[PDB]
């Protein structure tokens, strides 16, 4: 889930402050005029329409993104394993980890054993998978870079470290009301909020 | 201790020092991490986390925490404070409603935020019990020795203070806190920047047409949305967060055991939970044929078990398994 | 344990700059920042600001934002006050102080500045020996007169500082545009003139050092 | 933009309990003002006593305690001692800066009186080689710290030429002062009897030289 970690808006008191499209993820910024911002002393900007307010807000990974986070995957077939016990013959023991590919031995104990390949290639994982903590979902996640806001993957970071991401959150700033300092951020709660 | 604009500050939109931003009802353990714009913790100088520094005036007031109240639909329970930030064990609530008592006044602050507490588990409780299994919840720490993240905390912008703009018996008279930087002019033409000690105003007379400002950037702030930018620069002040979300194993849920009843390749199960419990199964044939249903109302259910087996998940109670030959 | 020892007192004509040092001892510099306080001759005590000896950020009192600049030789546990474009009404004493325990716990000795126009005159150092006749008691008082110098300060010791007990050094006073100072020392009558007693005077502004041994008048 | 106010002077006797207060012009003093108490002994000697209202600095006698009484910060000296005679300043924190009070001069009964030790020195000869002569009268170890110094050249009260410093506090808490009488090499050689008279707590001490 996102966090609309709003940078603190500019308030020019008499005249405009043009905004620029900073490279923050989903950097929504919209200049606003026609304010009279009550801040602790009543208003403070002495004009009345030239009072300008520039709201800016970008999307950022939550602190929970590091730890409580869904996780997509493109899943191929790989190679299956097993801790095969054989309490063999009179040997009476070997508990060894093996493979399935039909030329791999595993000389753990005394016996050499070749397994598979199995005929039952049903990977219960689908091609596309989402993963969450322990509950694994064979979900057709839309993709990195695309996820519709509100839908799953509104925030899409490659990894946790990745400062870049894709944040289609439909974050739309609105003008603050009646000459008061604040930042209307109108936004879909995450497609990670739903999906839980 | 920053001061911002609380939205429904008892009456209506005041400017409380405990103005609530970044409500996070995103964990599971009945807990919310909150940021006041007020920085409680140690005093102004050096002592005792359990004291209380908010802004009164331009000034702090680093005194005792005596009667804090976070609350929601019900009164919450504090967990710990550090910096601008408090952790508190709350129930669910449509809103969040915070406030201490200075002693002369209630002086609270309140806010909207959708809160819930699902515990982790297939049981949908409303509250953590005393018993049950432990399993990997998401939750915030008690502690402060914490660096797992840090939020930008650069300077404050100016602030209004019309207590400054007195009158010099005919002219409007600005003063200064301690030699702080007061940014000044009036609608008329007079002194145009203001980086001064206590000035007068030659031209204008009315207090209501002048720039009562306080560039007082000796201490940085949280970068609240309810902050005016310090226009000069992105000063330093990268500053940690205490209450990281951690992988605590909450003391957690458990649903009452089922009543297993045999039939021919069929489990009748008279069932009777405490709370809404997500039951589900997996007929282990390559035909999965699973089932899901939250059960809060006691219900006798049925499961066509096959020859090879079925499994059965009474909430976060462990999964069962069954031979029905 | 904790000692904040400050630089000695300066004289400076209007317009000049001064750097006052505060060398800290006994604590870990870094966990305790520094308060700079001005105690003006009449007026009493005033907070000039505080410096975060960890980050290095200064806070100035509004009265002090401008000509005043705090800095620190971190490395040597020194904090410094610099007052630029000295105004005549900056004569006063400045103290460094440690902020700790929800207040200030230790104060320095003070560095006194006397902003004042004047050239540089070296002092004349005169020995003060007892009257020509007798002078017989259990003890004896000698003296040293440091006359006619500018500007402040002068330092005075007795026998390179090994003789400090029984010494009275008298604060310098301005007379006819020049400073005059004096000191007395009292020792047992067996010590002097048996053992040598010497007045040591330094006037940094003129690079003058004078050692004057007190000799008997006959 | 706040004014801390303190009693101007307080006088007590050894063994008594005395309270100094610290008032804020903006409102009651509270624990978030972190009242500090600082003591100034003679010689520009500062030490911190209490901080954060009631935390006693380490190595400050226990006779000293701080608290909030009513709407002000207070310092109580329980069993005041002679050694406690000094100037006490309070400091209050106001969210971003410190404001110091004017200080309270406290006087404590003790230190039995002590007569001055007066010495008059003749102009040295290296100085008479400058065509100048300065008679130095030194007065030390006197208490109470108030004296009258009068010079008398040849029986006649000099009235011009003399300069007397202000009593300065020594370490033991007694005072000192010196007086100078500057003549010319010549004025020197003219007159014949010089005398420095010091009046202290009623007794007089005259130290005369003879050229």
């Amino acid at each position: 889930k996102y966090k609309t970690k709003v940078p603190s808006p500019v308030v020019k008191c008499c005249g405009a402050t043009q905004c620029t499209s900073k490279p923050h993820p989903d950097y929504q910024c919209q200049v606003f005029t026609g304010v009279y911002p009550f801040m602790w002393g009543g208003a403070y900007c002495f004009c009345d329409t030239e009072n300008t307010q520039m709201s800016e807000a970008y999307v950022e990974r939550s602190e929970e993104c590091s730890i409580d986070h869904a996780k997509a995957y493109k899943v191929h077939t790989g190679t299956v394993q097993a801790m095969v016990n054989i309490t063999y013959g009179s040997v009476s023991w070997r508990s060894a980890d093996v493979y399935v590919n039909g030329e791999t031995p595993a000389k753990i104990g005394d016996a050499k054993l070749i397994i598979g390949p199995l005929s039952s290639a049903w990977s219960p994982f689908d091609n596309k998978v989402v993963v969450y903590g322990h509950e694994v979902y064979n979900y057709d996640f839309p993709e990195y870079g695309t996820g519709k806001a509100g839908s799953f993957g509104d925030l899409q970071s490659r990894t946790s470290t990745s400062n870049d991401l894709y944040a289609n959150t439909n974050l739309k700033l609105q003008r603050p009301q009646a000459g008061i300092v604040h930042t209307p951020f109108t936004q879909a709660p995450s497609g990670f909020e739903r999906w839980k | 201790p920053y001061i911002a604009d609380c939205p429904n500050c008892g009456h209506s939109r005041c400017d409380s020092p405990i103005a609530i931003e970044e409500v996070r009802g995103d964990a599971h353990a009945g807990v919310i991490r909150i940021q006041t714009s007020a920085m409680f913790g140690l005093k102004t100088d050096g002592v005792d986390l359990a004291y209380m520094s908010f802004m009164n005036g331009k000034t702090q007031k680093s005194i005792k925490i005596d009667n804090l109240h976070v609350r929601t639909s019900a009164p919450c329970s504090l967990v710990s404070h550090h910096g601008y930030y408090i952790l508190a064990q709350c129930p669910p609530g449509d809103t969040v409603t915070v406030g201490f008592h200075d002693g002369p006044n209630r002086h609270t602050c309140t806010v909207a935020h959708k809160v819930e507490f699902r515990p982790v588990g297939r049981e949908k409780y409303r509250h953590p019990p005393e018993h049950g299994v432990e399993l990997p919840c998401n939750r915030y720490t008690h502690k402060r020795a914490d660096q797992g993240h840090y939020v930008e905390m650069h300077q404050p912008g100016l602030v209004a203070d019309h207590s400054l703009l007195s009158i010099h018996s005919a002219k409007v008279k600005i003063t200064v806190p301690s030699g702080a930087q007061v940014k000044y002019y009036c609608k008329c033409p007079d002194v145009r920047e203001g980086i001064t000690s206590s000035d007068h105003t030659t031209t204008c007379t009315d207090v209501k047409q002048c720039r009562a400002y306080l560039i007082d950037n000796k201490k940085w702030v949280y970068n609240s949305g309810r902050l005016p930018r310090g226009e000069g620069d992105t000063f330093k002040g990268k500053l940690h967060v205490p209450f990281v979300p951690v992988k605590a194993k909450c003391i957690a849920t458990l649903a009452p055991e089922p009543l297993v009843e045999h039939k021919h390749r069929t489990l009748i199960l008279h069932l009777h939970p405490d709370h809404p419990t997500l039951l589900t199964t997996r007929s282990l044939g390559s035909d999965a044929n699973p089932t899901r249903q939250w059960i809060e109302r006691p219900t006798t259910v049925n499961f066509t078990v096959t020859g090879e087996g079925l499994e059965y998940t009474w909430g976060n109670h462990p999964p069962k398994r069954v031979w029905a030959q | 344990q904790i000692q904040l020892v400050q630089s000695g007192r300066e004289v400076k004509n209007p317009g000049e700059t001064v750097k006052i040092s505060c060398k800290a001892s006994g604590y870990t510099f870094t966990e305790y920042p520094m308060l700079w306080v001005k105690q003006a001759p009449g007026k009493g005590f005033r907070w000039m600001g505080l410096i975060y000896t960890n980050t290095g950020e200064p806070t100035y009192a509004e009265e002090f934002k401008g000509r005043f600049v705090f800095s620190l030789e971190i490395s040597a546990s020194t904090a410094y006050l610099q007052i630029n474009n000295l105004t005549n009404e900056d004569t006063a004493t400045y103290f460094c102080v440690r902020d700790y325990f929800i207040s200030l716990d230790y104060w320095g000795q003070g560095t006194t500045l006397t902003v004042s126009s004047a050239k540089t005159t070296a002092p004349s150092v005169y020995p003060l020996a007892p009257v020509c006749g007798g002078t017989t008691g259990s003890s004896v008082t000698l003296g040293c007169l440091v006359k006619g110098y500018f500007p402040e300060p002068v330092t005075l010791t007795w026998n390179s500082g090994s003789l400090s007990s029984g010494v009275h050094t008298f604060p310098a006073l301005l007379q006819s545009g020049l400073y005059t100072l004096s000191s007395s020392v009292t020792v047992t009558s067996n010590t002097w003139p048996s053992q040598t007693i010497t007045c040591n005077v330094a006037h940094p502004a003129s690079s003058t050092k004078v050692d004057k041994k007190i000799e008997s008048r006959r | 933009q706040a004014v801390v106010t303190q009693e101007s002077a307080l006088t007590t006797s050894p063994g008594e309990t005395v309270t100094l207060t610290c008032r804020s012009n903006i409102g009651a003093v509270t624990s978030s003002n972190c009242a500090n108490w600082v003591q100034e002994k003679p010689d520009h000697f500062f030490t911190g006593l209490i901080g954060d209202t009631n935390n006693r600095r380490s190595g400050v006698p226990a006779r000293f305690s701080g608290s909030l009484i009513g709407d002000k910060a207070a310092l109580t000296i329980t069993g005041a001692q002679t050694e406690d005679e000094a100037i006490y300043f309070c400091a209050l924190w106001y969210n971003n800066l410190w404001v110091f009070g004017g200080g309270t001069k406290l006087t404590v009964l003790g230190q039995p009186k002590s007569s001055p030790s007066v010495t008059l020195f003749p102009p040295s000869s290296e100085e008479l080689e400058t065509n100048k002569a300065t008679l130095v009268c030194t007065i030390t170890d006197f208490y109470p710290g108030v004296v009258t110094v009068d010079w008398k050249v040849d029986g006649t009260p000099v009235t011009q030429g003399m300069e007397t410093t202000q009593p300065s506090k020594q370490s033991n808490n007694k005072y000192m002062a010196s007086s100078y009488l500057t003549l010319t090499a010549r004025a020197w050689e003219r007159h014949s009897s010089y005398s420095c008279q010091v009046t202290h707590e009623g007794h007089t001490v005259e130290k005369s030289l003879s050229r």
